[PDB]
RNA sequence: UCUCAUGGAGAGUUCGAUCCUGGCUCAGGAUGAACGCUGGCGGCAUGCUUAACACAUGCAAGUCGGACGGGAAGUGGUGUUUCCAGUGGCGGACGGGUGAGUAACGCGUAAGAACCUGCCCUUGGGAGGGGAACAACAGCUGGAAACGGCUGCUAAUACCCCGUAGGCUGAGAAGCAAAAGGAGGAAUCCGCCCGAGGAGGGGCUCGCGUCUGAUUAGCUAGUUGGUGAGGUAAUAGCUUACCAAGGCGAUGAUCAGUAGCUGGUCCGAGAGGAUGAUCAGCCACACUGGGACUGAGACACGGCCCAGACUCCUACGGGAGGCAGCAGUGGGGAAUUUUCCGCAAUGGGCGAAAGCCUGACGGAGCAAUGCCGCGUGGAGGCAGAAGGCCCACGGGUCGUGAACUUCUUUUCCCGGAGAAGAAGCAAUGACGGUAUCCGGGGAAUAAGCAUCGGCUAACUCUGUGCCAGCAGCCGCGGUAAGACAGAGGAUGCAAGCGUUAUCCGGAAUGAUUGGGCGUAAAGCGUCUGUAGGUGGCUUUUUAAGUCCGCCGUCAAAUCCCAGGGCUCAACCCUGG
């Protein structure tokens, strides 16, 4: 019958670890887009307002869970996570900066 | 990884080996950083410089099975624990 | 002796000045001591350099290509100004 | 009268002759060598420099059943047990080969900050409760084959969620994040998750050094610089938008050509010149190009995708492959090896362990390719003879040479004994009945190559007649040739000897050390002056250069000195 091959394995092993990384990325992908999306929303719109932060909040937190969930397996590096979690942090400020909250 | 072995250097059908420690990655005559001794099968002389071997065992240094042999008729562990 | 001295030419650029350093070396093959020059890029954020001045360098890591220094001011220096 | 110094040689040729100047040529040493003639052994090394041209065949990376489900064999078709296609884990980024590309942080040396790091070591805390899948397998089905398709089932150190957190984000409030069990007379080892360190390894930046050409002088536009927004393990025009106009260069930018670099190798009185085989380190490449996945780590020689060229299979619909891995074939070339044995040792990967794999490596075989070492007989041999060559015809030389007589046996033949290397109680040796030792026989098995005009050690005769031919230079030969060919003899080497090619020396003939420009080759037709170079005297400052004392570093090997071990040497090893 068939022999073994330990290469052809390895071919194998990678595709399905990439549909489970690929998939892994673009759920941090999407969420983040969620949050933009909103931002530039609240932004132009000149009603300021603290209880419009809330969903926001919501948002934050299913983008930390998927970036540090991602962490727990082989994608992202500890210290791109902090740069992903930062962007968030650093451009949600803006729009308390730019505004009155401060 | 550091590893304490032994590389060969002499003539044909005439071993002449020395202990040292090297990384375990790089080839039988890799380039050396502290040579810890030197033995042969035929003469059978050994003179295992300890203070410099300790050093390496302590960082976590693993031998091999003849050089974990050679230590073990010294009185090396002993005094490493 | 450890860091290079050098000349502050070319400071138009912001946040930047061109400084040209100088060296003396002996030849290989003749052993007579040549004026060399060699050109770098350093920083001063508060921008307190301009042409005419004398800077010293550091080392530091790199702000951008070719710009991979810091700007500070002379250690010893022989101003002496009218001593007996 | 100390000590240092162990090291510098010339010769021929211009002229009728001489003194100069200036080229050519030779005597030396070396080689990854090749060819020619010849050829006994042993020891240590070396062996595609050309077509990075194309490759038949075999091997060169597998491993764990003590991670999991199934299947097979055997047995008393029953227990233990042995084997594995698949899932999963680690290694396949090490090791091996090759210098095509590369003129630059690529290499060497000397420093740095904004980072990662599986396995190893050290250390602080944890592992609670649930669920869903794909393989294998079963059924059906499409193909010539390689490989598939569909319908259902299933385990895990594989997948998912919840809960917890000395961690992450943030000014804070706040928000987010995990885990796996396996073996077992049960102590209890191998592992898993988070976090902080050590070492090694790797990435990035910088000073210095790093080929030729000016009959290449202007080059650059994301180009130099910033901000903001990005992005990377991390700094960075690494990317992008806008703004500013800088950046490199006549001390050689750009362009073109060449080339792997270094420790080192060869030469040299030295200064320095040339060079980068074997050994060792770094970089780079993997049929030609491009791209990414996986992973701690790659843009991966024996992994994947695409394009292109070539080769092979085909049932013409469609598939397979990359020896610059070992050995080997074809071709090119003056020219460089067995399609061998073994994992015993060393080293590497997996495994709890037993053990498995290892064309790395360790060995054998071919070659006078090189270096070193030993033989191809010692002693005696009165007188005389044969024979070759020469002669002034008396003799001389080959020649103590041979013959002959004794002595010995490295080597040769026959017959026995016989290891070390093995580290680990014993056993465990590819090499190998190898090295090595004892006994017997018997000078028995073993020397050739070049040269003999001067440089240059070594000479006559015959033949030939500017003929045939020699030659590194000067030049020899035209009827008495020490220069051609033959003979005898001699000299110098010796299992080698010579020829050719390549580099250095000689060559002070690119003259820093160490040359010259009135007439021998060489002073712009002349002057003013930019850059550049150098620069009067006296007293202070500083200490860049310079000098002294310490520290670190320039790996090992090689070279130098000493010491030791192979019967000596080459060679191997220790120390400095
Ligand atoms: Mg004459
Ligand atoms: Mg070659
Ligand atoms: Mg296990
Ligand atoms: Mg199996
Ligand atoms: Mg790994
Ligand atoms: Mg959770
Ligand atoms: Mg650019
Ligand atoms: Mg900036
Ligand atoms: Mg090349
Ligand atoms: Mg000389
Ligand atoms: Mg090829
Ligand atoms: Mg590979
Ligand atoms: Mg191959
Ligand atoms: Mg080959
Ligand atoms: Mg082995
Ligand atoms: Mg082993
Ligand atoms: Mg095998
Ligand atoms: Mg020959
Ligand atoms: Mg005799
Ligand atoms: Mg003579
Ligand atoms: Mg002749
Ligand atoms: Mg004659
Ligand atoms: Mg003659
Ligand atoms: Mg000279
Ligand atoms: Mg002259
Ligand atoms: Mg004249
Ligand atoms: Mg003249
Ligand atoms: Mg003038
Ligand atoms: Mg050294």
């Amino acid at each position: 019958l068939k022999k073994a091959d330990s290469a052809a394995k390895r071919t194998r092993q990678a595709e399905t670890r990439r549909l489970r990384n690929k998939a892994r990325k673009s759920e941090v992908k999407t969420r983040m887009r969620k949050v933009f999306e909103a931002l530039d929303a609240l932004k132009k719109k000149s009603g300021a307002s603290t209880e419009e932060l809330v969903p926001i909040d919501n948002l934050i937190a299913e983008a930390y869970s998927a970036i540090d969930k991602a962490v727990v397996k082989g994608t992202l590096h500890r210290n791109t996570a902090a740069r992903r979690k930062s962007r968030l942090a650093r451009n949600k400020k803006v729009v308390e900066i730019h505004h009155g909250w401060y | 990884m550091v590893k304490l072995r032994l590389k060969r250097c002499g003539r044909k059908q005439r071993a002449v080996y020395r202990i040292v420690a090297i990384d375990v990655r790089s080839r039988r005559e890799g380039r050396d950083l502290q040579k810890v001794g030197f033995y042969d099968p035929i003469k059978s002389q050994t003179y295992l410089n300890v203070p410099a071997i300790l050093d390496f065992l302590e960082k976590g240094a693993q031998p091999t099975e003849t050089v974990y042999d050679i230590l073990k008729r010294a009185e090396v562990f002993k005094e490493f624990r | 002796m450890r860091s290079m001295q050098g000349k502050v030419i070319c400071a138009t650029n912001d946040k930047t000045v061109n400084v040209e350093v100088v060296r003396l070396a002996p030849h290989p093959k003749y052993k007579r001591r040549v004026r060399k020059k060699k050109k770098y890029q350093a920083h001063d954020p508060d921008n307190q350099f301009k042409v005419g001045d004398w800077v010293q360098l550091d080392k530091c890591r790199p702000i951008s290509k070719t710009k991979t220094f810091l700007a500070v001011a002379p250690e010893g220096r022989q101003s002496s100004a009218t001593r007996p």
